[PDB]
């Protein structure tokens, strides 16, 4: 018990999310954020913050666009500025304030108990039993059939209809939850491999690590991401779920379940996971390629040395006088390096 | 070298080099081309001390209101066409204990009141389910969520609307006063007299636009303690924005600047402890705090100019500029040169001649 | 787009979660109240806001227990603290920081596609196409079987055991999500009618409703509630889930999936869900038990007259000088009650 609160305390200190949920201009930051991702980050943000005075907005736009970039709350690669994880968990976070569903129905228990028989019956190992649950499925479908020969066919109410779709789409929007996860898990291998391998520079592991053609950035979501986007190739059922949508998405009852976003969230379904999945790997692959470009550089041990080099000439720094303008303008010992030859002073001649 | 296709971005270097605030250039303006010195009160409240008025905030508060006005009108209607319904449904448990030409005339005065929900609904029983069922949706669903939304804004326009106006109104009053101390502690180290100084005392004046608008802050502050589902509350707003409406609609009077204009919820008087003498003094001594780093009494920008009164009048302005540390550039007609040759030890002269003009610079 | 930002800044000014996120002493007052909920609130917030000082005492408890009663984050009923739902959201939110179970799984995705498939084909109501569904889903199980009779069992390998046990977890733990939002909800139904019978107060509408025993305080929440515990009842398929959930969590790989609180959780899923969806009607008999009590007491014209009195009162005070000693002192007029005797008849002996 006293422990969960010295997690809370570490939270709220450390985490990025936390922090911009309590920072002083939260809602307008988050708007203009989830804005951008549906310079010019810096020049949005200050439009943005110019007609909010209410409660110089360059410079403090520039500071805490900095100070984001800092907490890792976004990244910056090259000159482009890119969301994380900590971002899509506030959103979610603020944007679940004002309309939730329900997963206390009967829908769900009967998704549960379905999906528990599933699991319990896949790791069964023995035989005997396989056979025994499939006799019994096949007579319980026999017996449904019977039945509905006899003209019996079950309808959902409209309650029940309304409920249905809501599940629905409530469980199938939560398969894009997990997309900047992946790439933020690969960005701090990426981070770690490059440390290891200045601090180590040793050129036979850079030379073993080049010569072998096997993947680097290994990861525990990315095997998992693997997994999902391999099943995610087989059109072949791919077709059917986009057409029972295409279906279920026809019926009188829509409009009383769903607003016109959530429908157009579902009807757009399977394409945008597979153009969303795609867009990964790519990802994965410009983050290999600089990795191999970097060590095929070879300049590690010169950063190593230099820093070293740095790490003393800061040490020494600070047993100097800093205040007596005798000693700031004192001539220091560097060579002349690219150096400019004077104009001739011809000029006319 | 810098160059700037900005003003703005100028304007901001040129501050941060001379260690000066952001109206300091502004005031040096204003006291290059004044042309007569007027009363204390009006050179105070018109050149030293800059236009911060909140006739724009007055504005906004008044469209937010009229917003909200709408959404009251929403949930009034809502509850108009409940109080209707509702003796259809007991109507109907009175039928099901003749009695139908009661219930056809409940039903015709619920149809009266809808305003599209029951857009064709007949008179017979088997229509009477329909109406039970508007109903429902009017007490489960409608009434409270217009009600949350009502009282959220509701929330939200009294907080962040007009009870921040007032407070920053009397945070600037504050500030105002805080300066003129500060002025008053800078011009000690003078003597207007021999072993006399100026002071400078603002009192608030009072007036009868300023009573009515404390008395409804009064009555909005004591409203919220009342619990009638937002009312009371609402109706107290609506007369202090009514307020703050007619106020901005005239802002050319004494008594609508006495509420939205801070410089004009003072009145400065001068001790002894001559109004040109006593203009000049102030003015330059507004001009010596404003160009001024904090920590320092050493201006780095030390121009300025002036315009303009016997020898004697004039004598004490420049020993003034000379004890604050300020270098001075006149402008005279060709009226004034007798004292001017005994202070300034220059001159540029300019002649017109058709449609061109050259300048001459000479000593004396 | 501009609308969203508006909508942002009215959720961080008014909703509470938001609110309590922002908090200066967030963090001690999450871990206090998750640790309460597993006069003693504010001996216990005093104890934990005492080795905390860092960054009276007890007067700020005070102040900020009543500053969240206001908010309405807990609920105070008769003498005693209840929880809302905004607090149960704003600890989800901050607990999921430290461990998310992943959903852009291959396990999701077949739980998707299954349920989309059982929707639609739940409503079609053509007696042709309900046929020709039962027909493959025989031959298909049918298929099935043969094939296992050749010896082709299969068995899940460990990585996707693991990631069943995980999304297993997951879906079933969402069961008790909205168990405080009925009685939020049924909360401020019992407001809304009692504030309509005080502004009305008409009599026969008070008779009406005594003399009728349909139940009051109906919401949308509650209907849901009613439908999934109804079903809850039916223990010919708590007893088989039971038991399946017993026979999964003997298994090698349970170790590697869950934690001890997981598998907890996990066990004794069906007598907590049983045990807590009965302690919420008991809430709605104790609810409406009090609106008939309230009704049939009578004095809600009193309270209607005796706050018009008390507004006209409060009205007319603004208009009188209270600076003045001589004008506070000043006798008003109000009847001697509950005369007591002049102490003794001033006969000791």
């Amino acid at each position: 018990a006293q422990q969960r609160s010295e997690r809370y305390v570490s939270a709220r200190s450390q985490h990025p999310a936390w922090l911009l949920l309590a920072s002083r201009r939260a809602p307008l930051v988050l708007g203009c954020l989830r804005t951008l991702f549906e310079e010019d980050a810096l020049q949005a943000l200050s439009e943005m913050l110019a007609a909010y005075a209410s409660q110089a907005t360059h410079l403090q736009a520039g500071r805490e666009l900095r100070e984001w970039i800092k907490r890792r709350l976004v990244v910056e690669r090259e000159g482009r500025i890119y969301a994380t994880d900590a971002l899509e968990s506030a959103i979610q976070f603020v944007d679940s304030l004002d309309s939730r569903i329900m997963t206390s129905t009967a829908s769900r228990l009967s998704v549960v108990q379905r999906e528990i028989e599933n699991l319990e019956t896949g790791l069964n190992p023995s035989p005997t039993g396989r056979i025994a649950s499939l006799r019994r499925r096949i007579q319980d479908l026999e017996h449904e059939l019977a039945r509905v020969e006899a003209g019996h066919v079950d309808v959902l109410d409209e309650a029940q209809a309304i409920e249905g779709m809501r599940e629905v789409y409530n469980l199938a929007t939560s398969l894009r939850a997990d997309f900047r996860r992946v790439e933020d898990s690969w960005r701090e291998a990426d981070r770690a491999l490059r440390h290891s391998i200045i601090s180590e520079h040793r050129g036979e592991i850079v030379d073993r690590l080049l010569d072998g053609q096997d993947a680097l950035l290994n990861t525990p979501e990315g095997r998992v991401f693997e997994s999902f986007q391999q099943q995610l190739r087989q059109s072949a059922e791919l077709e059917v779920m986009r057409e029972r949508l295409r279906t279920i998405l026809r019926h009188p009852a829509v409009p009383k379940a769903l607003n016109r976003p959530q429908q157009r969230e579902l009807r757009w379904l399977a394409l945008r996971l597979v153009r969303e999945s795609q867009a990964v790997l790519q990802a994965r692959a410009r983050s290999e390629r600089d990795v191999r470009g970097f060590m095929k550089t070879g300049l590690a041990a010169e950063h190593h040395r230099v820093g070293q080099l740095l790490n003393d000439f800061f040490n020494l720094a600070l047993s100097v006088d800093w205040q007596r303008q005798s000693e700031r303008r004192k001539p220091a010992c560097l060579p002349p390096v690219g150096v400019a030859i004077t104009g001739v002073p011809a000029i006319e001649r | 070298i810098w160059p700037y296709p900005s003003k703005k971005a100028f304007l901001a270097r040129l501050r941060d080099y001379f260690e000066v605030g952001e109206n300091a250039f502004t005031l040096l303006n204003r006291a290059a081309g004044l042309k007569q010195l007027n009363s204390i009160d009006e050179i105070f409240r018109e050149l030293v001390l800059d236009d911060r008025s909140a006739f724009e905030r007055a504005a906004e508060v008044a469209s937010s209101f009229d917003d909200l006005t709408d959404i009251h009108r929403e949930l009034e209607t809502a509850r108009k066409q409940q109080r209707s319904l509702q003796p259809v449904a007991d109507g109907w448990e009175r039928y099901r204990a003749d009695q139908k030409t009661e219930l056809a005339k409940r039903m015709s005065d619920a149809l009266k009141a809808d305003t599209g929900a029951l857009a064709e609904v007949g008179r017979e029983l088997v229509d009477v389910p329909r109406y039970l069922e508007r109903l429902r949706v009017l007490t489960e669903e409608a009434l409270p969520e217009k009600l949350k939304r009502f009282l959220e804004y509701l929330n939200r326009s009294s907080d962040d609307g007009v009870t921040q106006l007032l407070s920053y109104i009397d945070h600037e009053v504050s500030m105002i006063e805080e300066r003129l101390d500060d002025l008053n502690s800078t011009m000690q180290r003078v003597d207007f007299q021999p072993g006399r100084y100026l002071r400078l005392v603002a009192k608030k004046v009072i007036h009868e636009s300023l009573r009515t608008l404390q008395h409804a802050q009064r009555q909005l502050n004591s409203a919220r303690f009342i619990d009638d589902e937002g009312e009371s509350h609402y109706k107290a707003l609506q007369a202090l924005v009514g307020l703050l409406k007619d106020a901005c609609e005239h802002s050319r009077n004494q008594g609508a600047k006495a509420l939205l204009d801070p410089r004009f919820r003072l009145e400065f008087a001068v001790s002894v402890i001559e109004k040109e003498i006593i203009a000049s003094y102030v003015l330059t001594a507004s001009l010596s705090y404003a160009l001024c780093p904090d920590g320092s009494s050493r201006p780095l920008f030390g121009t300025i100019v002036l315009d303009q009164s016997s020898h004697a009048v004039a004598g004490r302005i420049i020993a003034a500029l000379r004890e604050f540390g300020l270098h001075a550039v006149f402008i005279t007609p060709n009226k004034e040169m007798r004292l001017l040759r005994h202070h300034t030890r220059s001159a540029v002269v300019v002649h017109r001649r058709g449609v061109e003009s050259s300048l001459v610079s000479l000593s004396w």
